[PDB]
């Protein structure tokens, strides 16, 4: 799991 | 687009401001603003005749001067508050956080003679309803 | 949470404070029917300091209003903010003062002191935490020196350890309305020095000079004189009512400027003063306020301060301002006028700073100063006394009221003693 | 000077009524208003009942030019600003005009000509 | 577990603390509402939030300090201020009246009507602390609730916790600029109830910080908020090891083993280093050399006292940031050449360095920029004597004409005390002149 910041960081850097 | 710290001179409304750096109190505060700063091939330069508007300008060659010429939660108050709350010394009902809370919202058997022979609880049912 | 009490006596004292009670009523935003309509919130946590609460939101002025003759109370209740005053606090007799100190102090006064102390200690005991006893009166009158001197004598013997400041109106040198002014002044000055341990007294002439030169009004009535002397007394207590970063409360504004226990005669003043037509042409800047605070013309000066030397000075400020300027500039006032501030005291000026500006301005200040030049304010009354006592002009009225001549000279001997320590520090 | 001589002893006696029922504690108050036409100053007196709980003082508002809206473009009240059927804002207090002296009626007939004068008394 | 009780007492202290817990919270990612940032992260470890906070059961971490000022004005601005629903409802003891700037109202009258609860709370807090490392006091040195209440505690405290470090953060009177007129009195009277009850005196001025706000940070006309946050950061820089990881780590105990030499000589003047704006910042090379060949310069000392007409003795060089251990050695090596940073003959060593690894934090909306390093040269020099000589000389010049002594020995005291202070002070001076003596 991750916090509600790594999920945001991953959808505007690596396009998840 | 701020003023550099070494800059002396005049910037408007600097005298009434305080507590901020010279690049922030200037950047927070005219259309033509330039202070901050945000044919030639058909004639050879030896020519000595006349072309209009060609006796005026520098910053560029003669062969270029004929170019330019042509072109409600969180309402409570916590313990021991030595301020004044309206309706604090008057009313009551709960704790000082709730006292300061409620004070802010308010800022803005008959006929028993003729009962004979029927049960007393059943008598009060007739009196109540 | 820390409350103040204001006292009104005399015709002059009643009219000043009635103009003073409206200045804070629209400073704290209290409507002149009794309710409250303030803009911000910060003027509600300290509303008990100078007022107090009643049922229905109908806020109450905490003041006592006393005079022998009920003529001026008929005007206060008829005024703009006179429907807030509590008629329990309206204690009055039936006869006039007569502009003399005999029918104000010992005989007429003695049958009202019980009636007035009963309502003063009514509110003083219902107070959560008393702080001070402000009083506004006129020295050259029959009631201000008459009964405004009993109360300050009968409060101090009952509250011996509380600060209390007074707002006297000393008679002017060359313009006067009565011809009995030094009789009502010298006999007060001995008593005023003995127990007030703080005064605030500037004549009527200096109020005329400020309204003619600093403010430039052609026809100044008593209104703007009372407004201006009310402005210098709404900023003296501003640290008790508004927050700040470096503030001065009243007892804090007492030991900082009373160097000797009977050396307590001060000199008020209001900083942001300008003409009616020169508002937009003037930079309301704190280096320029204090050039105007430290003169004789735009500051409330009954006597010229350059004729003496400043012994200890206050400067309470109001409004959002920088502390570095006011620290460096009081340093600049000190060294430029080192010949007019005393030696043997390294720091001379208090720097008090508030957080919230007054109504109508963005910064303000109030000049409060002990000057040795105030000795000339008492020379002229003494010079007037010995020019009229030596003929025994009006000693028969005082003799007729059962009052002796033996301590009639004890008042002058002590104000001659009083000024002697003033002249010790030339 | 020209207004002092023209309307020296011409006083406009305007009977009035004030109610405070929005407050928790209050009574229906009846007021008397005098308007000097010499210098346009409004003076308000108070008349009390036979056993009123209020102290019997003389005046309610002193001899002054009364401001237009609330507590203070310094616009003030004038004679044409108020009439019968309108409410005046006397220092944040809503006071309705009910009756007038007959001399003021004769004053109003000569200048504009208001007729039939439907007075609205309270009880 | 290395908790640290910081007692801020007074108008000043409360201010130099309402702007100290801000960064004491910012660094350890603490939300201005207890529950910490609960949606992201900031990297601090569920341990660094203990040096100055106390985890409850819902994250409502609470400040480990005590703010006591008689008048309620200031602490009321905290009760109703940006920082609330966090400061303990009782860690903010509210008094009644003020102090007038007369020591007495802090060491005789009202001064006593509150120490019963104030001392109580500081102990009530000691319970949770399983290692109170010291008592950092934050008050003025020229007021009433600053010298009074503090003095009372200072001694009172020692007679209950004793064995401990009493480092103090004070706003000493400035040479020329000054507010209250009886400052040279309420000050000479507190250097007699601290010189034998408090250890290191991290003393700070007002004129000096003001000149630095213009000569370096370029803020003509600064205020107290501008001054408090800088003094506030000196505090954080000192209490760095107790919370942040690093190489050489200096502790509150070590801050008084390589610092104060002889018992009484404990007057260190502090010196933050990367005091710079943002315009002249991302341009200059903040080098461990410059950030050091500046903390030893005269115009950068926060206590007006030429650091050249005297003799340094001990000098901690706390180094928060990306300071590799090497540069530090050479930096101090340069300092030892400069034939001007004169030294005495008793301290051949001299500098204690703490290269902690945690770059400074920027208080949202401030002059300080995002520098990646900082020094705090807290040093004991013998020129802090020219900071007393003045206050002292003044006392006499004024006491001569027994000025402002009535309302002093009146609320409770003893005229004699005045005289005794002057004596104790003459000694402090006598010893300083005999300490720097070869
Ligand atoms: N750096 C800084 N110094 C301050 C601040 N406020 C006050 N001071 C200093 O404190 C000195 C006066 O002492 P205070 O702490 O303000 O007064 P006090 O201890 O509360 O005593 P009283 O004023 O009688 O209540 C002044 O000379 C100022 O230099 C501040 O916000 N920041
Ligand atoms: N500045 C000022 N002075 C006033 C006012 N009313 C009265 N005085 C002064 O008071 C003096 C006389 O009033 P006084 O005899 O003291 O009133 P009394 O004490 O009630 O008899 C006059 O010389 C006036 O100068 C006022 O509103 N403002
Ligand atoms: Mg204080």
């Amino acid at each position: 799991d991750c916090d509600p910041f790594t999920r945001q960081y991953y959808q505007e850097k690596f396009g998840i | 687009p701020h003023y550099i710290p070494g800059y002396t001179g005049h910037c408007p409304l600097l005298r009434f401001s305080m507590g901020q750096t010279y690049g922030q109190m200037t950047g927070q505060l005219p259309p033509a603003h330039r202070t901050l700063l945000p044919l030639s091939s058909s004639m050879v330069p030896g020519y000595t005749g006349f072309v209009p508007q060609a006796q005026f300008i520098f910053a560029k060659n003669c062969s270029q001067v004929w170019a330019e010429a042509l072109n409600d939660p969180r309402k409570f108050f916590m313990s021991g508050f030595t301020g004044y709350v309206p309706r604090a010394r008057f009313l009551f009902g709960s704790s000082f956080p709730v006292l300061s809370n409620q004070a802010l919202q308010e800022f803005g058997v008959p006929g028993y003679k003729f009962q004979f022979g029927r049960t007393y609880g059943h008598l009060t049912q007739d009196a109540l309803g | 949470m820390r409350e103040i009490v204001h006292l009104q006596a005399g015709q002059c004292g009643n009219q000043i404070g009635a103009k003073f009670w409206e200045v804070i009523s629209d400073e704290h935003g209290i409507d002149p029917t009794g309710t409250y309509h303030g803009d911000s919130d910060l003027q509600l946590e300290r509303i008990n300091v100078y007022y107090n609460e009643a049922t229905g939101g109908k806020y109450v002025p905490r003041a006592v209003l006393v005079d022998l003759e009920p003529g001026t109370m008929d005007s206060v209740r008829s005024g703009p903010f006179g429907q807030i005053f509590r008629p329990d606090n309206f204690v009055f007799g039936q006869s006039g003062a007569g502009n003399n100190w005999a029918k104000g102090h010992y005989t007429e006064g003695a049958e009202l002191v019980d009636s007035v102390l009963d309502v003063v200690r009514k509110e003083a005991e219902s107070c959560d935490c008393l702080q001070g006893f402000q009083l506004t009166h006129s020295l050259g009158g029959g009631t201000g020196s008459g009964m405004g001197t009993l109360l300050i004598s009968k409060i101090r013997e009952e509250y011996p350890d509380r600060i209390m400041n007074t707002f006297s109106v000393v008679p002017s040198p060359k313009v006067s309305d009565t011809v009995v002014e030094p009789y009502n002044a010298t006999l007060s000055v001995h008593q005023l020095v003995e127990n007030t341990d703080e005064t605030y007294c500037i004549d009527n002439e200096a109020l005329y000079d400020i309204c003619f030169r600093t403010l430039k009004l052609t026809t100044p009535t008593y209104g703007d004189l009372n407004h201006l002397v009310s402005a210098t007394m709404s900023g003296v207590t501003t640290c008790l009512r508004f927050p700040g970063q470096l503030n001065a409360d009243l007892r804090k504004l007492a030991v900082n400027m009373v160097p000797f226990p009977r050396l307590h005669f001060f000199m008020p003043g209001f900083a942001p003063l300008t003409s009616r037509g020169s508002q937009q042409y003037r930079a309301l800047t704190v280096p320029e306020l204090t050039q105007q605070m430290f003169d004789a013309k735009n500051m409330m000066a009954a006597c010229d301060p350059r004729h003496g030397r400043y012994l200890t000075v206050a400067a309470v400020f109001r409004g959002r301002m920088s502390m570095k300027e006011v620290d460096e500039q009081m340093l600049n006032v000190q060294n430029k006028n080192s010949s007019y501030f005393v030696e043997w005291i390294p720091n001379n000026v208090k720097t008090a700073v508030c957080d919230i500006p007054p109504r109508g301005l963005k910064m303000s200040a109030t000049f409060i100063g002990n000057s040795t030049a105030i000795q000339e304010l008492f020379k002229r009354i003494s010079e007037q006394f010995t020019a009229m006592f030596r003929r025994k002009a009006f000693l028969h009225w005082y003799t007729g009221e059962g009052m002796d001549e033996m301590e009639f000279t004890e008042a002058e001997s002590n104000m001659n003693d009083l000024v002697s320590e003033y002249q010790q520090y030339q | 000077l020209k207004q002092f001589l023209e309307y020296d002893r011409k006083v406009l006696r305007f009977f009035c009524v004030w109610d405070d029922s929005g407050s928790v504690f209050g009574d229906r108050r009846e007021l008397i208003l005098h308007y000097f036409l010499s210098d346009d100053t409004i003076e308000i007196k108070e008349v009390l009942p036979h056993n009123s709980g209020r102290d019997a003082m003389s005046l309610f508002l002193q001899r002054r030019k009364l401001p237009k809206y609330g507590p203070p473009d310094q616009e003030f009240y004038k004679d044409t600003d108020l009439s019968i059927g309108t409410t005046i804002n006397v220092w944040g207090r809503k006071v309705l005009l009910c009756d007038c002296d007959d001399f003021t009626k004769t004053y109003y007939r000569t200048k504009y000509g208001i007729e039939n004068f439907t007075s609205i008394p309270c009880k | 577990m290395r908790e640290c009780i910081s007692v801020h007492v007074g108008q000043a202290g409360v201010q130099i603390g309402n702007a100290c817990w801000e960064l004491y919270c910012l660094e350890h990612g603490i939300q201005p509402d207890g529950q910490m940032p609960s949606d992201k992260t900031i990297g601090g470890g569920d341990d660094s939030f203990n040096t100055f906070f106390s985890e409850t059961g819902a994250g409502k971490h609470v400040p480990r300090a005590v703010f006591v000022d008689l008048e309620p004005t200031v602490i009321d601005e905290v009760r109703t201020g940006t920082y609330r629903q966090l400061f303990h409802p009782e860690q903010l003891i509210t008094g009644k009246e003020d102090a007038a700037n007369n020591y007495a109202r802090g060491h005789y009258t009202i001064g006593k009507e509150l120490i019963d609860l104030v001392l109580d709370r500081i102990r009530k807090l000691a319970d949770q602390c399983t290692g109170l490392q010291g008592f950092l006091i934050f008050h003025s040195f020229g007021g009433g609730t600053g010298s009074g209440f503090t003095s009372l505690l200072m001694e009172r405290l020692s007679v209950d916790y004793g064995k401990k470090s009493k480092l103090e953060f004070s706003i000493y009177p400035a040479p020329q600029v000054s507010t209250a007129v009886v400052e040279p009195y309420n000050s000479i009277l507190t250097t007699h109830t601290t010189l034998e009850h408090s250890d290191c005196a991290f003393m700070v001025d007002n004129e000096a910080i003001y000149d630095i706000c213009r000569r370096n940070l370029d803020i003509e006309r600064p205020t107290y908020t501008n001054l408090n946050r800088l003094i506030g950061q000196i505090v954080s820089s000192i209490t760095a090891s107790l919370r942040f990881d690093g190489a050489l780590n200096v502790d509150l105990t070590e801050f008084q083993t390589n610092l104060v030499p002889y018992p009484r000589i404990h007057f260190p003047l502090a010196t933050y280093a990367p005091v710079i704006s943002a315009e002249k910042a991302y341009h200059e090379q903040l080098s461990v050399a410059e950030i050091t060949n500046a903390c030893f310069e005269p115009a950068n000392q926060m206590v007006k006292c030429d650091p050249r007409h005297g003799k340094y003795m001990a000098c901690c060089l706390l180094y928060r940031g990306d300071v590799v251990p090497k540069d530090v050695n050479a930096a101090i090596a340069t300092i030892k050449t400069k034939r001007t940073i004169q030294f005495v003959d008793w301290c051949p060593t001299g500098f204690k360095v703490g290269i902690n690894y945690q770059p400074p934090t920027v208080v949202p909306g401030g002059d300080l920029a995002k520098v990646q390093r900082a020094v705090c040269m807290l040093s004991n020099t013998t020129a802090i004597a020219e900071a007393w000589a003045r206050l002292d000389h003044k006392f006499d010049l004024m006491y001569a004409k027994r000025a402002f002594v009535h309302w002093y020995v009146g609320e409770g005291m003893e005229e004699g005390e005045f005289s005794e202070a002057r004596e104790d002070m003459a000694a402090l001076e006598k010893d300083y002149e005999e300490v720097g003596m070869d």
